């Protein structure tokens, strides 16, 4: 095991039939960060769901273990995982369309693993809602940072923490394919939620992101600046209608380089002026995935 | 009674309703009010994302209340157009893309003007009046790309 398994052609998850939502939320969440880890791991209680170990044991024993030792996950396998998501939710897809990973993070999470809510928010002084991820919403700086729009987000409407999460999943703020709030947002490697508690930091451990039908992923591997990945399922394909896809998992230093820069330095570069995959993930994020600090030293 | 339904693009929309309505029912007049299928409609209250099979009263949505929509954002692929030297481009397109339209992503990726672009599938040539679905392009595909 070591990061040079993780890296190359046909490497990651292999798409397969508008699986990027999936395949990409897959990659943020499970090939460097363990955060999520117990969700594969808390045995099957009587109170779970018909196809919780079926789908667990399929997660951690022929997806994450072998996209963790071997850097390559066959679609055979992922296809499985969607059958089974198209057996608790029937007629809406599951095998074969485009779809948000936010659906697929609601049925996988909610239904089928009955994952405790990863956020607990309390309109102030109101009580709890849960949820798995969070969406910016509020009215329209050029270039905000994900700190300024989780803040932004939150006085929008009047909301708190009711404890510190572990796992924060923010959605940045589009409407559909055509409209993005912001044509630039710098992702904050780390998150203060102090001011935002009801009762402190977080670091960045993915993006994922698309610009308008196929969703790619940005990973963060370790503390260092430079330590960042990209994923493609569908980097490449071979053959014609038995053909099929290769993913493709590449080092991207530059993103760290982009993200020393400020916001404002960033508003003035034009976005065909940045460099490798840079520009994706400063102008087509989706998600920024957050996790209780493992990779940083504190200093 | 009536609520606020505010989109993320600036605009608010407001409706007529009652407290035990389902949000199923505020979505069918969503889309009646601006042409947005229901599938695609995420209604937002206190940071809630609101469940279909629920009413209004069970999320405490009152007189003069204001919601939040945004809209799902579905992708899963990505084509390939291929050269014959091997090279490969890829697109991010929709099935309801026209052909004209495709060629104007290829303009804008790589150099190539539309009059010179002919795109081949299935050995079809390309034109520019159709939509990819009109040739059975439905997921990630390839088309050849030759120059005139």
């Amino acid at each position: 095991m070591g990061l040079e398994v993780m890296v190359g052609k046909k490497k990651g998850i292999q798409g397969h039939y508008n699986s990027s939502y999936l395949d990409s939320t897959l990659f943020c969440l499970f090939s460097f960060s363990s955060v999520l880890d117990t969700v594969l791991l808390r045995p099957r209680s009587k109170t779970d769901v018909e196809y919780y170990k079926e789908t667990q044991e399929l997660l951690r024993t022929e997806i994450v273990n072998p996209l963790r030792i071997h850097g390559y996950v066959c679609a055979t396998k992922i296809m499985k995982l969607r059958r089974i998501l198209e057996k608790v939710e029937a007629a809406s897809g599951f095998t074969s369309e485009q779809k948000d990973p936010e659906e697929f993070l609601n049925i996988l999470f909610h239904h089928i693993l009955r994952v405790d809510p990863l956020l607990r928010l309390r309109s102030a002084g109101q009580k709890v809602q849960d949820c798995y991820f969070y969406q910016i919403f509020m009215d329209k700086v050029m270039v905000p940072t994900s700190q300024q729009l989780l803040e932004w987000s939150f006085i929008n409407s009047d909301l708190k923490f009711a404890e510190a999460p572990s796992c924060l999943i923010i959605q940045m703020p589009r409407f559909g394919k055509d409209f993005k709030m912001f044509n630039k947002i710098f992702p904050s490697l780390e998150l203060d939620i102090t001011d935002l508690l009801d009762d402190q930091q977080m670091e960045l451990f993915a993006v994922l992101c698309i610009e308008t039908s196929h969703y790619v992923a940005f990973v963060k591997y370790g503390s260092a600046d430079s330590a960042w990945l990209f994923f493609d399922s569908m980097a490449d394909r071979d053959g014609g209608q038995n053909g099929f896809n290769i993913p493709q998992v590449s080092r991207c230093p530059e993103v760290g380089e982009y993200l020393k820069m400020t916001p404002e330095e960033l508003h003035a570069l034009d976005p065909k002026n940045i460099q490798g995959y840079a520009r994706r993930l400063l102008c087509d994020a989706y998600m920024c995935m957050y996790q209780s600090p493992t990779m940083s030293l504190y200093k | 009674m009536q609520i606020f339904v505010k989109t993320l693009t600036g605009k608010t929309i407001t409706l007529e309703v009652e407290p035990s309505d389902t949000i199923e029912n505020v979505k069918a007049k969503i889309q009646d009010k601006e042409g947005i299928p229901p599938d695609q409609q995420r209604l937002i209250f206190a940071g809630k994302q609101l469940e279909d099979g629920r009413t209004l009263s069970d999320y405490n949505i009152q007189k003069e209340s204001t919601l939040h929509l945004v809209l799902r954002l579905r992708g899963g692929m990505q084509i390939f157009v291929k050269t014959l030297t091997g090279k490969t481009i890829t697109l991010e397109v929709e099935p309801s893309d026209t052909i004209e339209n495709v060629k104007a992503k290829i303009q804008d990726k790589e150099g190539i003007p539309p009059d010179q672009q002919r795109l081949i599938f299935a050995g079809k040539q390309l034109e520019d009046g159709r939509t990819l679905s009109d040739y059975n392009i439905q997921k990630e595909s390839t088309l050849h790309l030759v120059l005139r």
